[PDB]
């Protein structure tokens, strides 16, 4: 989607591979705010918004 | 230390930076003090094939 | 009535000492303040500021 126009996905009720993720390094910018990349599968999220 | 990396990599070769070259192949800790030195070399490291 | 200078010492150590517990709960900055919560959330440099 455009920018202004952003697409909002809500994911729940499903196991996630970060770690699957950032192991491909297929992304030039791969910052994390309040977590690291690496940790992420040990935690568990309420909710995730993509 | 000598090494040659892909461009991109440059930036994984740091301490407290993860990534496939830093996990894998040389990895920097976090305490040391040093200086890392990085030039380009296309002429000569690239050929081609 | 008559034992409250006793009372008043004891009441002033149980709220000190309240004071003291209720301060863990106080984010301080950080993230959290659990200190649990920030180690398994971040690597030892980034749980480490």
């Amino acid at each position: 989607a455009s920018v202004y126009a952003w697409n909002r996905k809500r994911i729940s009720n499903c196991v996630a591979d970060y770690s699957v993720l950032y192991n491909s390094a297929s992304f030039s910018t791969f910052k994390c705010y309040g977590v690291s990349p690496t940790k992420l599968n040990d935690l568990c999220f309420t909710n995730v918004y993509a | 230390d000598s090494f040659v990396i892909r461009g991109d990599e440059v930036r994984q070769i740091a301490p407290g930076q993860t990534g496939k070259i830093a996990d894998y192949n040389y990895k920097l800790p976090d305490d040391f003090t040093g200086c890392v030195i990085a030039w380009n070399s296309n002429n000569l490291d690239s050929k081609v094939g | 009535s008559p034992l409250g200078k006793l009372q008043d010492v004891v009441n002033q150590n149980a709220q000190a000492l309240n004071t003291l517990v209720k301060q863990l709960s106080s984010n301080f900055g950080a993230i959290s303040s659990v200190l649990n919560d920030i180690l398994s959330r971040l690597d030892p440099p980034e749980a480490e500021v």
